[PDB]
């Protein structure tokens, strides 16, 4: 019986799996036959969107939606009802004008994969509405237990005659929707825009969740429209979940997780407490050292400080240390994990940029060495007149009969980094012969991976890629109206009247992240403000390599930033401690965070000079 | 926002260019395009050129005598156009299809365009 409750989600996985089967096939044959099995590589692409958009309806039926909260801190609990009501009733608007715009999406298309003569591509746009009446149905459901649970004024039923009427209404006389226009009562032109960024920011901050309210500013700028744009924008919607970065992003989410969940965080902990804890300041010398072989096995910040925690406030806790030391020196561990493949905000600006990962990855690295050795530095400045004890002496014995047994595990981000540093590997294959090594070593070397668990935890991984494809593809539709209305330039109109160097405005646009990073969180933050600001570098003539790998930085300067900064609480909720603990704690460690990032800010030639010298 | 090079008219075998100039921007994610279109319309194309392995893609309507040329390091790619016969004629662009997997020609030209260009050959 239990399954019958989530079959769609397993057959997510079902088609996760053909994923993880068609492409281990394709890498390794495609170097042992000597020519290449064309056909895999593109299918590929195709599979994902199914899978991409079945987690959309996972993020939609568990109501797991990112979105900005801080007014709901601040308002009553009549005025929530209202705005709950609101704008869950403005979402139940999105979902029409997204199956809608499905239905004109596809009879207007007609054309086949011809790299592959032709099969079925219709089954591509097709997914979108098929899929989308399953969410509507989701959707109705979760709303019901939000009334059920007192959040809302509205039942079922009221949503349900008004799918009904919707529908009718273009069955039968759609004249009285080309009534429901605003161009009957205005005179925008070039001022729309500026319209619809303000009413974008403020259903936002209203809190609808983040990606139907880019669904919402996007259709809003059709009513000042007379013109075009429900064709142009709505074939660019689906399709742009085509694009192939994006498959890894899955894999590296699979592969933090079967390797967080063997437990190997001990066996590299316990080779650090040998290899540098015999230098004293060791607790810190390992937590510092080792991070860039944690968020090598881990690919996000909070899988760090999940992993992790236990370990290192054990260890600190067994030397007789201090906790706010502690949560200073981990929170700092967590923003390692963002320097380092694999790392999904890093990738997800790779999409939102369009710019491929090997180039950015190869980049990242620089900031990997200087982060972590003046992180090193820092403990060392403190240590030695704070007065903690000196550590235990080590003899080789014991050190290397810990590396051997280890060391099968030693090689998970050397793996990942390693095929791309070398150029023999691409960034999708790297994810995919990454899941399938830490499953495999797993499997025989160690013990405790089930036959379930591959699935358990491609359903997590699956789940969370939901969340990045509503986001992604939202974000591309905006993607018609800063392109179409050139937003670059009016910007520009107020910075161009003074503006002279990089560093004015890389500054400016590092304060504005940084400001807005004390307020919304690093997950939502990154979609709000890189779909124009990304654009707007590029009227200033920056390189998008840098300006990805500083912005990425600016975000965790955010999670580290309170009030906003979720990273905070994740280290009190492993620290059992109170938030003034924590930002003491940390107080010290922004500052070679923020000097780090001055240094790249004044000096372009650091991040230029390793992939410029490579890759050139 | 992109910007372009080339084009004219031919006296009275002779072949001319058009070029896309990466002004600005970044010009090589690992694909690029080229279009043209007729009065009426804006659904015509040439289909992809690589970055890497000097792979050429084309239609079939358009097998033939048109050709390709690249340079990443100074970002500068160009088409060049031998057929000189009226049915060639159109109004002209440059587009940067980026990241788009399964077309030749659909709208994936997802980040940018020329403003397009004019090219005319026709009887003495």
């Amino acid at each position: 019986m239990k399954y019958i409750n989530k079959l769609e989600e397993w057959l997510g996985g079902a088609l996760f799996i053909a994923i993880f089967g068609i492409l281990i096939a394709q890498i390794l044959s495609r170097q042992v036959f000597h020519s290449p099995l064309i056909w895999s590589e593109e299918l590929a692409k195709l599979l994902f969107v199914y899978v991409g958009m079945l987690g959309i309806s996972v993020a939609v039926r568990k109501q797991e939606h990112v979105f900005i909260d801080f007014l709901t801190n601040l308002m009553p609990e009549k005025i929530r009802k209202f705005t709950n009501t609101f704008v869950q009733l403005l979402v139940f608007i999105c979902i029409f004008l997204f199956i809608h715009f499905g239905i004109r999406t596809f009879n207007g298309a007609s054309f086949p994969i011809d790299a592959l003569g032709g099969i079925s591509e219709k089954w591509i746009f097709a997914a979108l509405p098929v899929v989308a009446i399953l969410m509507m149905f989701r959707f109705i459901q979760a709303q019901t237990l939000n009334f059920k649970t007192g959040k809302s004024y509205l039942p079922a039923t009221f949503f349900i005659i008004s799918a009904v009427i919707l529908f009718a209404i273009l069955f039968f006389a759609p004249d009285w929707f080309k009534v429901l226009r605003i161009s009957n009562y205005i005179k925008l032109g070039s001022s729309s825009v500026y319209v619809a960024l303000l009413v974008w920011l403020i259903i936002m901050f209203i809190g609808v969740p983040v990606g139907w309210s880019l669904f919402i500013a996007t259709l809003l700028y059709f009513s000042m429209t007379r013109w075009n744009v429900v064709n142009a924008a709505t074939e660019k919607l689906v399709y742009s979940l085509d694009s192939f970065p994006l498959l890894a992003v899955p894999f590296y989410i699979l592969t933090g997780i079967l390797m967080n969940t063997g437990g190997i965080t001990e066996r590299i902990f316990n080779f650090a407490k040998a290899l540098l804890g015999h230098y004293t300041g060791g607790m810190g010398h390992v937590n510092i050292g080792a991070s860039l072989l944690f968020s090598g096995m881990s690919g996000s910040a909070l899988a760090d400080a999940g992993g992790l925690g236990q370990l290192e406030i054990k260890a600190m806790r067994d030397a007789g240390y201090d906790d706010d030391i502690c949560g200073g020196i981990t929170a700092a561990s967590c923003i390692i994990g963002p320097l380092v493949p694999p790392s999904i905000a890093m990738i997800i600006y790779g999409v939102i940029a369009n710019e491929s990962i090997a180039k950015l990855f190869i980049a990242g690295f620089i900031p990997g060495v200087l982060i972590t050795l003046a992180l090193m530095a820092m403990n060392y400045r403190i240590a030695k007149k704070r007065g903690y004890p000196r550590t235990p002496k080590a003899t080789r014995e014991q050190l290397c009969s810990s590396f051997k047994q280890s060391f099968w595990a030693i090689l998970t981000p050397l793996l990942i980094i390693g095929g791309i540093f070398s150029g023999l590997f691409s960034p999708t294959e790297s994810a995919i012969v990454a899941a399938a090594y830490s499953v495999i070593i797993g499997k025989f070397v160690y013990k405790e991976l089930t036959l379930k668990s591959l699935f358990n935890s491609c359903i997590e991984a699956m789940a969370i890629t939901g969340v990045v494809a509503l986001m992604i593809m939202t974000v591309t539709f905006f993607g018609d109206m800063i392109a179409r209305e050139q937003v670059a330039m009016r910007v520009a109109d107020v910075f161009v009247a003074v503006a002279d160097s990089p560093l004015t405005v890389l500054i400016m646009i590092n304060a504005l992240l940084l400001f807005l990073g004390m307020f919304i969180d690093a997950l939502a933050l990154q979609f709000l403000v890189l779909p124009m600001l990304i654009p707007i570098a590029m009227q200033f003539n920056i390189d998008l390599i840098f300006f990805g790998v500083m912005t990425t930085l600016n975000m965790m300067v955010g999670i580290l930033t309170p009030p906003m900064g979720m990273a905070l609480f994740v280290v009190a909720r492993v620290g059992n401690m109170s938030v003034s603990t924590v930002t003491k704690g940390v107080l010290p460690f922004l500052i070679p965070v923020f000097v780090t990032l001055v240094l790249i800010t004044i000096f372009p030639q650091i991040i230029t000079f390793v992939p410029n010298l490579l890759i050139p | 926002q992109l910007v372009e090079s080339g084009g004219g008219l031919v006296q009275t075998y002779g072949s001319l260019r058009l070029s896309c100039t990466a002004s600005r921007v970044t010009l090589d994610y690992h694909d690029i395009g080229w279009f043209r279109q007729a009065p009426g319309k804006e659904r015509e194309g040439v289909s992809y050129i690589s970055s890497s392995g000097g792979s050429t893609n084309y239609a079939d309507s358009v097998k033939g005598r048109f050709t390709i040329s690249r340079d990443n390091a100074k970002n500068t790619v160009y088409l060049q156009m031998n057929s000189l016969k009226p049915e060639d004629t159109a109004v002209y662009y440059c587009a940067r299809s980026s990241a788009y997997g399964s077309s030749w020609l659909n709208p994936s030209r997802y980040d940018y365009w020329g403003q397009g260009t004019q090219v005319t050959v026709s009887s003495g």
